RNA sequence: GUAAAGCGCACGCAGGCGGUUUGUUAAGUCAGAUGUGAAAUCCCCGGGCUCAACCUGGGAACUGCAUCUGAUACUGGCAAG
RNA sequence: CGGCCCCCUGGACGAAGACUGACGCUCAGGUGCGAAAGCGUGGGGAGCAAACAGGAUUAGAUACCCUGGUAGUCCACGCCGUAAACGAUGUCGACUUGGAGGUUGUGCCCUUGAGGCGUGGCUUCCGGAGCUAACGCGUUAAGUCGACCGCCUGGGGAGUAC
């Protein structure tokens, strides 16, 4: 009766009638145990439930606070350690061991929906090991790509790299003072080197521009069977905006751009002329 | 937030005689004007902007906040401050256990609001006369008592008081509690039991009512946000 | 999980103009065979529902001990109104050496091993009392190497 | 900083303690208290009765300025002594006036005299004074039409006790209290004062320089013993008293208020 | 204080205690050593009676006393403040 | 210890300075002072009044009440050495939040007024922490400590017997 007499905070029920019901629970601090109450004398009510409308795997988890503490109860009952977070959908990536996955996991089609909906938005269950192994899939990156924001030396940017956590990718935003107890800061010049980094994030919207920001290709031409958007961009670039457009250029005039072949253009033009003939046709 | 010139004008640096005070107040007074106590406002300031703050964060988890103040001067302005951030009050005589004999107040509620639903929502009309006085009687007595704390459900996570000593039971209903308290303390008033003092002229009603502006501002934010 | 020792119970009674009216009082305390622990002393017209009432207080109010592994972690006095308590830490295997109310606040606690004596009254209710008091003021080695701003190395 | 101390002692510097400085503002009306706020500790309980003029209206809306008194602080929650009582000190500036150029002119009508002196009343107070005053010669203002309209010219102050005594008609003419405790003493002199505390045996009315007088519950009216002196008169008003009797050794002025 | 228990009040010998700084001494105090503190008994580790009690080897202990050699914070003595 | 005066005389407190330089605290035995009653010798003797007498009251009234009334009370010099001789609280020192007074100094302040701001001594009441069986005590401790002494160990028998 407590829960009925606003003494168990319960939230949502992200439970599945007929398999597991597992719901996590607040409550006002004052020596009340809102599992405790929902389990009773062994699991004296928590018998009722489990027997209730059919044998259902009912489980109470201790809400801690906000949502962080929510991802390890929608996890139990069972081992979970850590979690990662993101924006809007934020997909709480479950981090276990394989020995307590098996437990964890329960079932591929059970608790891996059961504890998708505790959250209310969805959990992606991996190991220990696999957190590493995409931790790390991720420092490369913000240097894993081509090294396409600052760029100087390699020498002197691979020595900047070993000690430069998140490579710099978008690291101005951060303290821009602790590069300079790095052994070598004179001037501010690596202060400038991440001002070079921002610099190519506008490059990079300036190659952004190069695929939009100078009008990129429309929609019949970019969704023309047989070219990607790199060849889209590459016909475009020769004042064509449209299919219709693709198709009134010739092998000769597509010619001019070496990432076309004339085989190629042969072959695009071709099939612009055949869906602006046969546009009547579905 | 709120400035020191604006407390000045309101009246918050005067504080009770001097045969009156409390020595446990010694820090947060300033000194002794015309045989008059005169708090600190340097000290008073941070510690009212810390509260504040303290009390949006409250409100920010979604807190039920209690705006305490039976001076009978004021008792218009908590209520009015109470609704402007649609929170809860009692501007009219504690009752005696209110907080930790909730569970029988709650019946009293109960009651409060079985009556009211009787007076607007059956129309019935037809009762005998004396009969009929006598359930108004009941319900004005419940309304003054009770009508803030009628849509509170359980106990508030927050206490607001505008005197101390005067409301000594409430506060101690709250550390018994374990609510947090956030209590204007004059010169004469005990703090101890308080856990967020705010040294400030309780008795003065301009005083009275910046305090609870800026109470019910931060409130309103801790809701917004 | 919790356990639950009614100490005492005590029949008193009050003279009215017929009479004696007889009622009971309670004397119990509890614990979760951890530093938590808590007494309850309740009063009725029947014993049954003044032991509720005891069990009931005591639920609440509890109050939390710093328990080196199963004894104390120094010797202790604790005193209250008439009953004034020693008890001290003892090693595994001793047992509770505790006479009365004593003992089972000692009992519930998940104190193990202790030698105790109590001076003076032996009122159970002021004994446990000033047992509860013995244990709330004992403080750990931690407690007082962050008291004093040290490691606990340096307190050993 | 310093900012504070710098302020407190200009806040100082901005008030002083008696009714001189008007600062308070009335900041709220109901029948029947008016309250002000000075920059005091706390706001004045004010009666009403010092804030209507001469005909028993009330003068003055929100935000109006009137200073009030000082130099008693908490009786267990408020603060002030009444207002009126500043006006005083107004009349007596006036008073003052005359001594610069020995003529203070107003109007004063006198019809009667209280205690052998014609009483004289300026705009709202009315003051008692000594018989030569209300006339500079023998005239005798009893066959002048009833509540003549001259000016008051000052014939006589004690300078102490509040009893001043002023000259209406003839424009053309122009320890300490113990000893001689004979001026008011014949058998019947009535003065104007002001009572001070009811006693539940008594009312207190003293005004003639540093002394006491209990007009005490026996004669106050004309009914003896179911009187309760709070119901009867006031509390703070100024009346018809006069002597009966006087102790000049045990200090005790027997007044009373039958007559 | 009211349960038993503050001399009716003082002065004051003996006695007990004694502000603060420096120097000195080393009586108290502490440290180490030597001598002794019988054996048995007690306690520890062992051994022998089938076990045990009992017997029994070695240790520890016997908290002390006396001396010698140091330490000098405290207490004391002496000298100056 | 209480009407004024005078003579001889002890202590206390404050104000500044100056000096001495631990000379101090406590105290078993010891010594002194010690209400009232009481004793001795000699004086005195108004009033009051143990004892006593009478009148009442009463069942009785060796009392209470009334009318009288002697020791004594008063003085001098001795003795007695006890009292709920009580704050039922040993003395000395140090430290710990406050308020309202009284009394007696004293410094400054325009005493511009009986006042304003301090700073000492003694003292009455209330009350905080703490203490206390509780009652209460509470900077004059019954709080927190030190030094010395006195005293207690169930009630009666008994503060009696020898």
């Amino acid at each position: 009766p407590e829960i009925g007499e606003e003494v168990i905070e319960i939230k949502a029920a992200a439970r599945d009638p007929g398999s597991r019901a597992k719901i996590a629970v607040k409550t006002n601090d004052k020596r009340i145990d809102p599992v405790g109450a929902c389990v009773g004398m062994r699991g004296a009510r928590v018998q009722a439930v489990s027997t209730e409308l059919g044998g259902e795997r009912i489980d109470i988890v201790l809400w801690d606070d906000n949502p962080a503490q929510f991802v390890i109860n929608a996890m139990a009952p069972a081992d979970v350690a850590s979690i990662v977070v993101d924006e809007d959908k934020h997909t709480m990536d479950i981090a276990v061991e394989a020995g307590n996955l098996a437990q964890a996991i329960g079932r591929n089609g059970q608790n891996v929906r059961l504890a998708s909906q505790l959250s209310g938005w969805e959990l992606n269950v991996m190991t220990v090991d696999d957190l590493q192994a995409k931790h790390q899939a991720e420092a490369h990156a913000a240097i894993d790509t081509f090294t396409k924001y600052l760029d100087i030396d390699e020498d002197f940017a691979t020595v900047l790299v070993e000690e430069g956590f998140s490579t710099l990718e978008e690291l101005a935003y951060v303290p821009m003072k602790e590069l300079l107890e790095i052994e070598g800061l004179d001037e501010p010049t690596v202060e400038a080197l991440r001002e070079r980094a921002k610099n190519a994030l506008a490059t990079i919207a300036q190659a952004q521009e190069e695929s939009l920001g100078d009008n990129k290709p429309a929609d019949d031409l970019l969704n023309l069977e047989g070219v990607d958007r790199d060849l889209a961009f590459k016909l475009a670039a020769r004042g064509v905006c449209t299919l219709e457009d693709l198709a009134e250029q010739g092998i000769d005039d597509l010619a001019d751009i070496e990432g076309l072949t004339d085989e190629k253009a042969g072959a695009l033009i071709m099939a612009a002329r055949n869906i602006c003939w046969f546009g009547d046709e579905a | 937030t709120v400035s020191m010139r604006d407390m000045l004008k309101a009246g918050v640096h005067f504080g009770h005689q001097t045969r009156y005070w409390n020595p446990k107040m010694k820090p947060f007074i300033f000194g002794a004007r015309n045989k008059v106590h005169i708090i600190n406002l340097e000290k008073t300031v941070p510690m009212f902007n810390e509260a504040l703050a303290e009390l949006n964060k409250i409100a920010s988890r979604k807190g039920k906040i209690l705006f305490v103040g039976t001076k009978r001067a004021a008792s218009e302005a908590v209520k009015d401050a109470a609704l402007s951030c649609d929170q809860f009050f009692v501007n009219h005589r504690w009752l005696g256990g209110m907080l930790t004999n909730w569970k029988t107040v709650r019946q009293s509620i109960k009651r409060l609001k079985d009556l009211e639903t009787q007076s607007q929502d059956g129309t019935f009309d037809k009762l005998t006369k004396k009969e009929a006085l006598m359930r108004t009687r009941e319900l004005e007595k419940l309304e003054n008592s009770l009508g803030g704390i009628k849509d509170m459900g359980g106990l508030p996570d927050a206490l607001f008081v505008i005197d101390a000593d005067h409301e000594h039971i409430a506060i101690k209903e709250a550390n018994n509690l374990g609510i947090p308290v956030f209590a204007i303390v004059d010169t004469n008033s005990d703090p101890d039991g308080v856990d967020f003092v705010i040294p400030g002229n309780d008795d003065a009603i301009r005083a009275v009512t910046l305090y609870l502006g800026a109470v019910a501002a931060t409130v309103r934010e801790g809701r917004s946000q | 999980e919790l356990q639950e020792k009614l100490i005492a119970v005590n029949r008193v009674s009050k003279t009215v103009k017929g009479g004696r009216i007889f009622s009971f009082t309670a004397l119990t305390v509890v614990g979760d065979g951890n530093g938590r622990v808590g007494f309850g002393y309740g009063k009725a017209r029947e014993v049954p529902a003044a032991i509720q009432k005891a069990m009931e207080k005591a639920r609440r109010n509890m109050i939390n001990v710093a328990l080196n592994n199963g004894t104390l972690q120094h010797p202790v006095k604790g005193v209250h109104t008439g009953s004034r308590v020693f008890m001290q830490p003892a090693s595994e295997g001793t047992g509770i050496i505790a006479g009365g109310a004593m003992r089972a606040v000692l009992e519930v606690a998940g104190v193990h091993n202790v030698l105790a004596k109590a001076y003076g009254s032996t009122n159970p209710i002021n004994v446990v009392r000033a047992t509860i008091d013995g244990l709330e003021n004992m403080n750990s080695p931690e407690m007082v190497a962050a008291k004093r701003g040290k490691s606990v190395e340096e307190i050993l | 900083e310093s900012f504070a101390q710098l302020f407190e002692e200009s806040l100082k510097e901005i008030e002083t303690r008696p009714g001189s400085i008007v600062r308070g503002v009335v900041v709220a009306i109901d029948k029947d208290v008016v309250l002000v706020d000075a920059g005091l500790k706390s706001e004045s309980a004010i009666p009403a009765e010092q804030f209507k003029n001469a005909q028993g209206e009330l003068e003055i809306q929100v935000g109006d300025e009137v200073d009030v008194a000082l130099d008693a602080v908490e009786d267990g929650f408020g603060e002030t002594l009444l207002s009126r009582e500043k006006a005083k000190r107004h009349e007596a500036w006036i008073t003052l006036e005359k001594a610069y150029e020995d003529a203070e002119t107003v109007t004063g009508v006198i019809n009667g005299k209280v205690k052998g002196g014609f009483t004289v009343e300026l705009n709202g107070i009315r003051a008692f004074l000594p018989g030569s005053l209300v006339d500079v010669r023998p005239v005798r203002d009893t066959l002048h039409l009833e509540g003549k309209e001259l000016e008051f010219k000052v014939i006589k102050l004690d300078q102490k006790r509040n009893n001043v005594v002023v000259s209406r008609r003839a424009v053309i003419e122009s320890e300490d209290p113990w000893v001689a405790i004979a001026k008011r003493y014949p058998e019947g002199t009535k003065l104007t004062g002001r009572v001070t505390n009811l006693t539940d045996y008594g009312c207190f009315v003293e005004i003639e320089e540093g002394v006491e007088g209990l007009v005490h519950v026996s004669e106050m009216d004309w009914t003896n013993k179911n009187i309760h002196p709070s119901k009867v008169v006031n509390v703070g008003d100024v009346v018809e008293v006069m002597v009966l009797d006087i102790d000049e050794e045990r200090r005790r002025i027997s007044l009373g208020l039958k007559q």
